[PDB]
C-alpha cells in the first residue's frame, strides 16, 4: 500500500542561529547517557544495553517492534515496555534521538584553543603555549592568591604557573584552617590544573570590565605591538558581548562537562561479505572517550596516586580532541595502516 | 637525607611513583609497542602496570626488582589481550573510511522492503482480528481458556490450578 | 600560453607581484641616504617639506637618480606597478579600471 | 554600508564626559542631543551639576582592494562561508559571536 | 558502419561475468541453498536445481533467480498470540527470507 | 536509468553506480548553471524532492501516479545530518521563524 501520510508538515523557518551549547541544553535534549564502550554484542550481534547503539536511548531497530519482541505492530505505539524499556515506534527515530556522556572531569573544546585566534587565551589573557600547558596537565594556575605567600615570601599573583613541587610547598605553608574554607572566602588559596581552572577563570570573568580595561590599555600604551595585542583580545571580548545580546552565551560553555552523542544512523555499523563488519570512526572515537572516562572514574573510586589521575585526565582530553578535530592534534590518532581517523570536523 | 627511589616507594610517598613513572614510562611504552599495535590500549596497559606496581609496592625487595616488575606485568597484560573475545571482535572490524566514497555506493536500503514488511504486519493483524471475531462464537469455557492463554501464555500449569482441571485435562481442552 | 592562468589568479586574488616596484606617493626631490642591511634608503622631500622614506633592494635596478624631481605615481625602481599602489595613488576608480 | 550606517547612527550624538549628579546618565554613554538637553534641563530644575558632553567622532577609513577568496570568506552569512573554506574557523567565530 | 558488419559477425565479442554467493553459518541458523524460496511464483523457480542453482544453458533474462537462497528469518520471542496464530492457521510464514 | 531505487541510510540520498541502481550526480557546477538560468523550481525539485525529502519523494510519486498537484517540499535530510553533526560538536544550532 501507499506510505502513511504524515500530516506533521515541517515547521517553516527563516533564520539559523548558532552559539555555544550549554551542558544543561545537552542534557535536556538527550534521551539517556551512554555508559558502555560497546556497540553490538559479539555473541548475539544486537545493540548493547546502555551502549552506543542502545535501543533504550536511541530508538528501536525494528519497525513497530520492541527489543524483547513482546509488543508488536501499530496497535502498540508509544508503549515502551515493562521489561526492555524500548519504545515501540518507527525505527527512523534512530536518526533524531541523541545521547550524552557525563564527563567526570571537564574537557576543553579543541576548537576554541586551536583554531586561531586562541579564544580562551584571548579571554583569559594567557599566551597559547601557557594555555596548552594548563590544558595538558603540566602546571597549576592560581585563581585566587588568598593569604598564601611565595616560597621566600614574594606576593603570589593571579595567573601564576606553579609545578607540582611548588604547589605542594605552598600548600604546606598554608594554615590548616584555610584548606577547608569555602570557595567564596576571599582568603582561600585556590590553584587548579586542567580544564577546571579554565572553567573557574572564565566564570569569574567580567566582559564589560574586561573590555573597558582593554580599551584603556590600548589608549594608554606606548608600544604598537602591545596595542595590537590589546585590540586583538578586544575583538573576541566584544564578539562575546555581542553574542550575549541575541542569546545567552557564556564563556564557561567553551569547556565541556557533557559530550553529546549523535544519532546512531549517522555513525553506522554494517555487515559485509565474508562475515566481517565495517564501522564509522565516530564509533571508535566515542569508544575511546567512554573508556577514558570510565577508567578515570574507577581510578578516583580507589584513590589512585596523583600521577595516574593526571595521565588519565590528559588522555581523556586528548580523546575528546580526537573526537572533535583529529587533524588539529599534534599526533593525530591513526589506524594500523597509518590513516588518520575521521572526526566530526573532518 | 636523599633516599633512593626504592625507599621512597617503600615509605608510601606518592612522589616516588612520579619518579619511577618519569624514569621507565618510555621503556614500558616500547615494551607494549613490541607486543601490540594499538597505542590506545598500550597507554591503558602502561597506566595499569604502574598502578599495579603501586598496589603491590609491599612486595618489592630490590631497586632493580621494581623495573623487572613493570616489564613483566606489562608484557602479560598484552598477552591476555590475545585471548579476550571483545578485543578479537573489535579488531575484526574494519573502518568504512577504508572504502573511498563509501557514503555514495554503500550502506543502502530500499523502501519497498519497509512497505512490504508493514503490509505483512497488516496481514497478520487482520488474521488476528478475524480470530478475535470468531472467539465469541465458541463455548464460554474454551473462550476464556484462549483469552487467558493470550494474556499469560500457554501456561498449562498455572491455568490448571486456576481452573481445577489437571495439566492433562487443561492441555486437552486447549 | 600557460603563463596566463597564474597571472589571472594573481590579479584576481589581489596578490602583490614577485617584484613590487616602490612608487613615490608625493612630489619632491629624491635623495640617496645610508644603506641599511643591503637596502638603499630613498628620502623624498616634498615642496611643502613632507619627508617620505622608502627602501629599495640594491639588487633591483633603481630607475630614479639623486637630486631629481618626480611626481606621484612614478616607479623609483624596476618592477610591476602593483594594484594596491595604484589604489593608494590614482584612486579606487583607477584601480578598478586597471584590474 | 555598515561603516556608513554606523557613522550616520553616531552622527549628531554626544558622549558624556562627566555625569555630574545625574542618576540616569553615565560617563562614556552616547546619547542624542534632545536627550542630553532634557537631562540638563531636569538637572537645572533640581539645582544639580550639569552633564558635560562632547561631539561624537566619526571613524576614518580608506578603500582597500580585497582578494576574491578573502571576500568570499568574509561574507555576512556564516552558512555560505562555512561551505567554502576554513569551516572550523568560521564555525568558531560564528559560535563565539552568536551570528 | 555497414549492417554487413552485424550480418557477418565481424565485430561480435563474448563477455563472461561471474556471480558468487556465499552461504555461511549465521547465529540465527545455517542459511540454505534451495529452489523452494518463499513468496515467489513457481515460474521463477522453474530453471533451478535441487541446490537452488540455475541450469547450464538457461537464458538469464533480467530479474531471474541465479542462485536461490533462504536465510533464517528473525523469530523474536514467541508471544502467545503468534503461537496461537501459527497453531490454527499453520506455519505459512515459515522462518525463511529470500 | 533510474526513477526511484535504493537510497543511503545516512544521507537518505540516491546511491551511486549502475550496479547499485543509483542516480546521477547534480553537483555544484550544475547548481551554478541552474541558478544562472534562474530555475528556482527545477533546482528546488533537484535539491529536496528528488534526493532526500523522505516524505516529499513518496508524496510526489503518489501525486504523479494520481495526477494531483505536486507536494510542498520539506527540509532535506542531509541538512538534519549536518545539524546533528554540529550539535555533536557542541554548537547550539536553532532554526527560528
Ligand atoms: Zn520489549
Amino acid at each position: 500500500m501507499a506510505r502513511i501520510k504524515d500530516n506533521n508538515a515541517p515547521k517553516r523557518f527563516n533564520k539559523i542561529s548558532i552559539g555555544l551549547a550549554s551542558p544543561e541544553s545537552i542534557l535536556a535534549e538527550s534521551r539517556g547517557e551512554v555508559l558502555k564502550p560497546e556497540t553490538i554484542n559479539y555473541r548475539t550481534h544486537k545493540p548493547e544495553r546502555d551502549g552506543l547503539f542502545c535501543e533504550r536511548i536511541f530508538g528501536p531497530v525494528k519497525d513497530y517492534e520492541c527489543a524483547c519482541g513482546k509488543y508488536k505492530r501499530i496497535r502498540y505505539r508509544g508503549i515502551v515496555c515493562d521489561r526492555c524499556g524500548v519504545e515501540v515506534t518507527e525505527k527512523k527515530v534512530r536518526r533524531d534521538r541523541v545521547g550524552h556522556i557525563n564527563l567526570v572531569v571537564p574537557v576543553a573544546h579543541i576548537w576554541y584553543f586551536r583554531s586561531l585566534p586562541n579564544k580562551i587565551g584571548y579571554l583569559l589573557g594567557l599566551p597559547s603555549k601557557k594555555l596548552d600547558m594548563i590544558i595538558y596537565y603540566e602546571r597549576y594556575v592560581v585563581i585566587q592568591p588568598g593569604i598564601a605567600k611565595g616560597p621566600e615570601g614574594e606576593e603570589i599573583h593571579k595567573l601564576d604557573f606553579l609545578t607540582e613541587e611548588e604547589y605542594l610547598n605552598i600548600l604546606e605553608s598554608l594554615p590548616s584552617e584555610n584548606q577547608y574554607l569555602e570557595e567564596n572566602d576571599p582568603n582561600k588559596f585556590i590553584a587548579k590544573m586542567g580544564a577546571e581552572c579554565l572553567i573557574d577563570l572564565l566564570a569569574r570573568i567580567d566582559l564589560e570590565q574586561l573590555s573597558y580595561e582593554l580599551r584603556h590599555k590600548a589608549n594608554t600604551e606606548t608600544s604598537k605591538q602591545r596595542k595590537t595585542e590589546a585590540l586583538k583580545r578586544l575583538q573576541v571580548v566584544e564578539a562575546l558581548r555581542e553574542s550575549q545580546d541575541n542569546r545567552e552565551n557564556n564563556p564557561e560553555w567553551m569547556i565541556m562537562k557533557v559530550i553529546p552523542v549523535i544519532p546512531p544512523e549517522l555513525r553506522p555499523l554494517v555487515p559485509l561479505d565474508g562475515g566481517r563488519f565495517a564501522t564509522s570512526d565516530l564509533n571508535d572515537l566515542y569508544r575511546r572517550v567512554i573508556i577514558r572516562n570510565n577508567r578515570l572514574k574507577r581510578l578516583m573510586e580507589i584513590k589512585a596516586p596523583e600521577v595516574i589521575l593526571r595521565n588519565e585526565k590528559r588522555m581523556l582530553q586528548e580523546a575528546v580532541d580526537s573526537l572533535f578535530d583529529n587533524t588539529r592534534k599534534a599526533s593525530a590518532v591513526k589506524t594500523e595502516s597509518n590513516r588518520p581517523l575521521k572526526s566530526l570536523s573532518d | 637525607m636523599l633516599y633512593s627511589d626504592f625507599e621512597l616507594l617503600k615509605i608510601g610517598d606518592t612522589s616516588a611513583l612520579d619518579h619511577i613513572h618519569a624514569k621507565y614510562f618510555r621503556s614500558i611504552l616500547w615494551i607494549g609497542r613490541q607486543w601490540l599495535n594499538d597505542d590506545f590500549l598500550i597507554e591503558s596497559l602502561v597506566q595499569d602496570t604502574f598502578l599495579k606496581l603501586w598496589v603491590n609496592r609491599d612486595k618489592l625487595e630490590s631497586p632493580e626488582h621494581i623495573f623487572y616488575f613493570l616489564r613483566f606485568v606489562m608484557k602479560r597484560e598484552c598477552i591476555s589481550y590475545y585471548r579476550k573475545p571483545k578485543y578479537k571482535f573489535h579488531k575484526k572490524v574494519n573502518s568504512l573510511e577504508d572504502y573511498d566514497n563509501y557514503q555514495d555506493y554503500m550502506v543502502g536500503y530500499d523502501p519497498v522492503n519497509d512497505s512490504e514488511n508493514l503490509d505483512e504486519q497488516e496481514s497478520t493483524q487482520k488474521s488476528f482480528d478475524h480470530i478475535k471475531s470468531i472467539l465469541p462464537l465458541l463455548n464460554a469455557d474454551k473462550r476464556h481458556l484462549i483469552e487467558l492463554c493470550l494474556k499469560y501464555g500457554f501456561q498449562y500449569k498455572a491455568i490448571s490450578k486456576v481452573m481445577g482441571k489437571g495439566i492433562h485435562e487443561t492441555s486437552r481442552e486447549i | 600560453i600557460t603563463g596566463g592562468l597564474p597571472r589571472v589568479t594573481e590579479l584576481f586574488e589581489a596578490r602583490n607581484p614577485s617584484n613590487p616596484a616602490v612608487v613615490t606617493e608625493i612630489d619632491g626631490v629624491v635623495s640617496f641616504g645610508k644603506i641599511k642591511r643591503g637596502n638603499r634608503e630613498i628620502i623624498i622631500e616634498s615642496k611643502a617639506g613632507e619627508v617620505k622614506k622608502y627602501l629599495v633592494k640594491l639588487s633591483n635596478q633603481i630607475l630614479v637618480q639623486e637630486n631629481d624631481y618626480v611626481r606621484a605615481g612614478m616607479a623609483l625602481s624596476d618592477g610591476s606597478i602593483t594594484p594596491e599602489d595604484i589604489l593608494a595613488i590614482k584612486g579606487p576608480s583607477a584601480v578598478q579600471q586597471y584590474l | 554600508d555598515d561603516f556608513i550606517n554606523e557613522n550616520d547612527e553616531i552622527f549628531g550624538k554626544k558622549v558624556v564626559e562627566d555625569a555630574g549628579d545625574s542618576e540616569r546618565l553615565k560617563p562614556g554613554q552616547i546619547v542624542t542631543a534632545r536627550q542630553l538637553r532634557d537631562e540638563n534641563s531636569i538637572l537645572r530644575r533640581e539645582d544639580k551639576t550639569l552633564v558635560t558632553a562632547r561631539d561624537a567622532v566619526a571613524a576614518t577609513a580608506t578603500p582597500i582592494l580585497q582578494g576574491i577568496t578573502r571576500a568570499s570568506l568574509q561574507t555576512k552569512s556564516f552558512i555560505s562561508a562555512a561551505s567554502f573554506q576554513e569551516t572550523t574557523k568560521v564555525l568558531n567565530e560564528a559560535a563565539v559571536n552568536g551570528k | 558502419i555497414s549492417e554487413k558488419v552485424v550480418r557477418e559477425d565481424i565485430f561480435t565479442s563474448v563477455h563472461i561475468d561471474e556471480y558468487a554467493l556465499e552461504v555461511r553459518d549465521t547465529k540465527l541458523g545455517a542459511e540454505e541453498l534451495t529452489n523452494d524460496i518463499p513468496n515467489v511464483s513457481e515460474e521463477a523457480t522453474r530453471d533451478l536445481d535441487e541446490y537452488g542453482m540455475i541450469r547450464i544453458g538457461a537464458e538469464v533474462k533480467p530479474g531471474d533467480i541465479l542462485i536461490g537462497k533462504i536465510t533464517p528469518k528473525g523469530e523474536s520471542d514467541p508471544t502467545p498470540e503468534e503461537k496461537l496464530l501459527r497453531a490454527i492457521f499453520g506455519d505459512k510464514a515459515g522462518d525463511v527470507k529470500d | 536509468a533510474r526513477s526511484i531505487g535504493p537510497y543511503s541510510l545516512i544521507t537518505q540520498q540516491p546511491l551511486g553506480g549502475k550496479a547499485q541502481f543509483g542516480g546521477q550526480r547534480f553537483g555544484e557546477m550544475e547548481v551554478w548553471a541552474l541558478e544562472a538560468y534562474g530555475a528556482s523550481a527545477t533546482l528546488r525539485e533537484i535539491l529536496t524532492v528528488k534526493s532526500d525529502d523522505v516524505i516529499g519523494r513518496a508524496k510526489t510519486y503518489e501525486s504523479i501516479v494520481k495526477g494531483e498537484t505536486m507536494p510542498e517540499p520539506g527540509l532535506p535530510e542531509s541538512f538534519n545530518v549536518l545539524m546533528h553533526e554540529l550539535k555533536g560538536l557542541g554548537l547550539d544550532i536553532r532554526l527560528e521563524e
